[PDB]
């Protein structure tokens, strides 16, 4: 947030590249623990209905 | 908003749109005078700088809100 | 032109809490359950009914904003099953009525039923004809006038604890006249088995009772059953005695 | 002119949910699940195919109603010059759908919702409207479709109660002749099931109930 | 009788009389359903069977 | 040609409902379940492996109608100057479906739908699609009553021989159900009802 | 931000089984159908009603605990420097439920499910304890139902009435005197005083 | 407009996620009650 | 090569209905439920564990036929010059599947279906209709140790003056202690492979 | 790197089926509903609740072996230039689980199956068929007091002239005070879990 | 507050749209303002797109 | 197509203004029919799929 | 008789009298279904069987 609110960091290209990495790993991280929780709770309903 | 970035060029100069017309009114009267020809090239060439710096800044701002609206969805 | 989008956007926010109040009445009623209704037009009906009864104006902002959302749904669902269990009162005793007459005549001793389904459907239609659906909507339109959310109204526990015997004393007196003749006939048959020892009147008791247990109830089926159905329909005037808002 | 096209696509997306609510498809669908339930069969006759046969008759009745929408909206003089006549034009476009709702819905149940929406609108001080509005004044389209769909559930349940009767009279006499013998520990639903299927095919209820519903909305010759 | 359609057609560089002479020289001239229009102009009116 | 790409797609997305409603698949899929309910079974074999074999049996008798529609619509005379001759031309392809439908539908019910002989003109495709399906469901019900009947007899005779003895409080489902399926495999009833179902529409 | 959304959505998904296993809904649901089974009529009062009453009463116990969790969580001063300091704060929110849960469970499985207090040790100890408390109260309600059938079948041997069925006579007798003692409002109110200060 | 549309870009979207959230919770809300009433 | 990917994808999509129709899963998944209600016990093992063993035993018998066509698809010399020469590789890679289908089906039923080396469409309705016939009588035979036992205990009920008695709750433990003394769960598992191994 | 992630995603999909089939959970969920059919009750105590208590016990004992799968796989020694040692590496990751399946399955059935140290793919049906076979023994053993109860209640009724009444009503009290005074709820549950872990 | 110091350079070029030094500094402003506005719109967008995917997953 | 393959019409600037029109009239028409039918075949899908 | 198709077509630089000589020299000139039209024009009208 303050990478992009700082205007000095958004003008340099190689600072954009490490933030581009920083955006992309944010998406893969919280999505991995999302779906694995979804599949974690996806395994619980069927056994209890049985 | 887009009127105000246009009107800042109409407010920042006083009567340049009329200043070129009264100049060429004098140019079409006697198009053979050195003080009248030299003053016109200093006055004709300032107008073409003015309008493309009127239309290009709104052009770069046109696609910028168009970039804003497509990122709604 | 931003507020026009907000008017349709305040409505769809308003319908979610409206869905949570009246959806488990659409599970309880005999002419509205999942056995009688499909999946595709079910969720269309339940949304637009709550849009016609919502007490606040639709274009205004709802007072829902970030107060307490996960406990609010369990509030509105808990009062919803109350409106379901009061409205399904006379159908429950009627379905309870047919099970007693079914159980006394035999016909259920394979445990250690179709007839009781028949009376529950019958009291559904005779309730629906005269008025009917006008009083099912009126009690939930008044329910929003006395149980508006962000106020935490509750179903008022100390008159709730007599609800089960309230339908039970309506169950026993409705099954009163047919169980006395069937029981008196058995001991009258039993006195003949004492007068003729090898009759095996237990076998004879099963053949004769199903005709008797249905015949005596034909005499008061016409003039007595269908008016108690309309009398036992819970009306909107009693809505004050079952609720109160907490702040 | 261009945003009139936006109104068409926005009309296009909410269409089958209007068919879920606005038309008489809700009458055909309910009684066909009930004849599945009254016969005692649970999965068969596989109600995915029963959706298709209930839809095709309802479109077949609704077709003269929806066909008038094309001829009203393909007119070359849609564009007016005033803001109220064009909104008047879409009202007189919607009236052919609207009076069909007036004819087949209940009187007082629609009438309850305008009185219920006005006290929501202004407050209690607005005086209530009685039955006598019906001769001159028309209600809104959003106070109609609640009371329509509940009323058709009442009429469909009137039908669904009636053909439940000639099968359950069978289901008690089988449970009594089984107890006329000493056969108490026997499942009577497996004996009632043959004579349950004959009473619909000997009566041929399919080819006369299907004809009965079309006379309740339209006529022949 | 319910399939009769009609049309109006403008010709830019030929008149009605020699187009009628096209119908008389070919054999397709039908005196029951003639062409309605001014005798030397571009516009006229047709009505008849769809074939 | 480009508009015909729509109609080729328009068949395909609506294909699993017309085969759900406009062919003899409904009769095969209905009798294969009540034979389970005749034996007193609930989940045996499935609802999945019974739908699979019902699909292939209907794929026999429906494919030759479907086969002629390719070669008829592959032909080179699709350029026509007239609207109505192409309207005749696409009507001439579907008559294979029409002769299949008229053969098994009731003539009286489709005249009722026509109000809201058949040699001069064929009746409309929407005028007989419920009438075919409403006749098959009655006939599958009618043929469903028939094969229910011998299994009624084994349920009754063993219930009477237990009452012939003194043992009246005994659930006969644990005894009849062994005797139930031996009546169906010594008859070899599975392999023979599948034969005549093919012979009911397509001759040998 | 969004990591709060996963837990606050999964609570709604796992809710149908916390009611099925974590609260006093286990004790309430069982004893109703058992005394219905005491009377022998399996479709009165048609267990959806019996499952209707015991859900609302078990709603009333979880409800102060439910309101107590998010009053505490309303304080948005949760963000700090240490990774365990936010962990202790979310643990402080769950001790309101744990103090309910530590009260009723025994001292035998809870350390047995910690060597092999923790939260995951208490729920199977809880539901096992509640069934054992449910059976002996149902048993004490059972004994006045195993004396009233015993006397009516005795008078048949006192007379010459041995060969008739006694269940067709005793079952109407068992229903009338139970409602004449107004028992359905008795065993309900005898249960709600145990968990909370009801009403 | 560059600052007003941007702060309005979030203002439309957050109220849209909230309205979708309150409707899905009602589905698992009443759906937990539906399965518990069948029990 | 591009539409070979369609064929590799066409097999993978119809495969949950291939397994529902083509393999011996419809032999396996029936006898385990038929033994379940044979004990008089309704749902108590699962509807997944019985499904879990029946899928997993079936993957043993169908894997060597799949692997032979696997090395045929893995082989690169499938491409030729002519049309029928291309079809020369599909049937030879397919022929190993259909010998098992011919082996456990009746010929005259296949010879019936040829009016519409036999083809696969003539064997699939012949397969399952012959498979469930053979599965019923072996499910009938395991009923026989459990039909004598509830009759004899009802006799000793009738040998006393106990005409009002439920015999199901006494025979039900006897219905299963005979099965563990038989150890039928090993016995039935070994028998369904000897048809194939 | 991404081949490691698709395998874990494949594990999350099959995860309900492994706990349904592969572990000792089937020994739990069978014997819980076995007591319910032993008592003669049909819907009490309503197996939705009983499915909860069977899951938490079996999950409690697999977690220490499941924790071994992390510390084997979260390490940095996975970079092997030769492909065969890494194959033997992932053989050694599951070795604690593989040792667990070998301890509770019969020997000769496994070698019959891998005829087609033993393969993990082969022992999976050999574990469950032994597990249900061990489950039917404790299905038989816990039932065994109650058959003595069902006969003794008929004899005292037959000692009177009370022969028309069914003893199902009189069998069930003494079919439960032999459970709560014995306190079998803690006896079976502790006995089933001590077979595996040690305190 | 970046838009403030953008909007303070337009007026001096408005009075003099022929100064070579001012338009050189203005292009360094306006292209840098171009980089600021769409970056902020696109970056909030990912924060918008991924939360709806979770409720799409859990519904 | 024959307006475009006729090489006299493609060179005249008077005719080019029509040529941009007709490619747009073909573009909007078939795309409109594509989306109405897709909603048409999608609307029936929601009732029978259940 | 229900399969008769009709169409009208124009020619640029061949007349009707020259096209009709192609039919006689080939052997396809049918005197029962002739060509109706003006003798030296571009347009003419043909109707008959589809082959």
């Amino acid at each position: 947030t303050n990478r992009i609110e700082d205007p000095n960091l958004v003008t340099d290209p190689k600072e954009l590249a490490i933030s581009q990495e920083m955006i992309s790993d944010y998406n893969l991280y919280v999505s991995m623990v999302s779906t694995l929780t979804r599949k974690g709770v996806g395994a619980v309903e069927t056994l209890l209905r049985s | 908003y887009l009127d105000d970035v246009s009107a800042k060029f109409d407010t920042g100069v006083d009567n340049l749109q009329t200043q070129v017309t009264e100049a060429l009114d004098k140019l079409a009267a006697k198009p053979s005078d050195p003080a009248l020809l030299a003053a016109y090239q200093s006055k004709l060439s300032e107008y073409n700088l003015y309008r493309n710096a009127q239309s290009n800044t709104v052009k770069v701002f046109k696609d910028i809100d168009a970039a804003i609206i497509q990122n709604f969805r | 032109f931003y507020a026009l989008y907000f008017e349709i956007h305040h409505l769809v926010a308003s319908a979610a809490l409206g869905f949570a109040r009246v959806a488990p009445i659409f599970f309880f009623l005999p002419f509205l359950n999942s056995g009688v209704l499909s999946g595709a037009p079910r969720n269309a009906i339940i949304i637009l009914v709550a849009l016609g009864v919502w007490p606040h104006a639709l274009n205004e902002a709802p007072p829902f904003l970030s107060v307490a959302m996960i406990p609010l749904v369990l509030q509105e669902a808990a009062v919803g099953v109350m409106l379901g269990c009061l409205l399904s009162w006379p159908f429950w005793v009627m379905h309870a009525l047919g099970c007693i007459i079914d159980n006394q005549r035999g016909a259920t001793l394979s445990s250690s039923s179709e007839m009781a389904n028949f009376l529950n459907m019958f009291a559904a239609v005779v309730y629906l004809q005269n008025g009917g659906l006008v009083t099912m909507v009126d009690v939930l339109n008044k329910s929003y006038q006395l149980c508006d959310p962000m106020n935490e109204c509750t179903p008022s526990l100390p008159p709730l604890l007599t609800f089960i015997n309230q339908v039970a004393q309506n169950a026993l007196v409705l099954a009163s006249p047919v169980v006395l003749v069937l029981l008196l006939s058995e001991v009258f048959l039993g006195l003949l088995s004492r007068f003729a020892p090898q009759m095996n009147a237990f076998a004879i008791s099963l053949t004769v009772k199903s005709g008797i247990a249905v015949l005596i109830m034909l005499l008061y089926f016409s003039p007595v059953l269908p008016d108690n159905v309309l009398r036992l329909s819970f009306q909107a005037t009693g809505l004050s005695s079952w609720f109160y808002e907490r702040g | 002119n261009d945003i009139s096209l936006i109104a068409l696509l926005a009309f296009s997306t909410l269409l089958p949910f209007i068919i879920a609510s606005g038309t008489c498809f809700v009458k055909f669908s309910i009684v066909f699940v009930m004849v599945r339930n009254a016969l005692g069969l649970q999965q068969i006759p596989s109600n995915m195919t029963l959706n298709g046969v209930a839809l095709l008759l309802s479109m077949f009745v609704m077709w003269p109603i929806m066909h008038d929408a094309y001829v009203y909206f393909e007119d070359e003089d849609v564009t007016f010059n005033d803001i109220s006549s064009l909104s008047k034009h879409v009202d007189e476009g919607l009236d052919g759908y609207r009076d069909y709702l007036i004819k087949y819905s209940d009187r007082e149940l629609v009438q309850f919702f305008e009185n219920a929406q006005l006290k929501r609108q202004y407050g209690e001080e607005t005086e209530t409207v009685k039955r006598d509005k019906d001769e001159i004044e028309k209600p809104s389209i959003f106070a109609l479709l609640p009371a329509y769909a509940l009323s058709e559930i009442k009429s469909a349940f009137k039908i669904g109660f009636y053909l439940y009767l000639p099968f359950v009279v069978v289901d008690l006499v089988v449970s009594s002749v089984l107890l006329a013998l000493g056969m108490m520990m026997m499942s009577p639903v497996t004996i009632s099931t043959p004579i349950k299927l004959v009473l619909f095919v000997a009566l041929d209820g399919w080819t006369l109930l299907s004809k009965g519903l079309i006379l309740q909305y339209m006529d022949i010759a | 009788a319910s399939e009769m359609r009609n049309a109006v057609v403008s010709l830019r560089n030929v008149s009605l009389n020699e187009f009628n002479n096209f119908l008389k020289r070919s054999g397709l001239y039908n005196k029951n359903y003639p062409l309605r229009g001014d005798n030397r102009k571009g516009t006229f009116y047709v009505s008849g069977p769809p074939v």
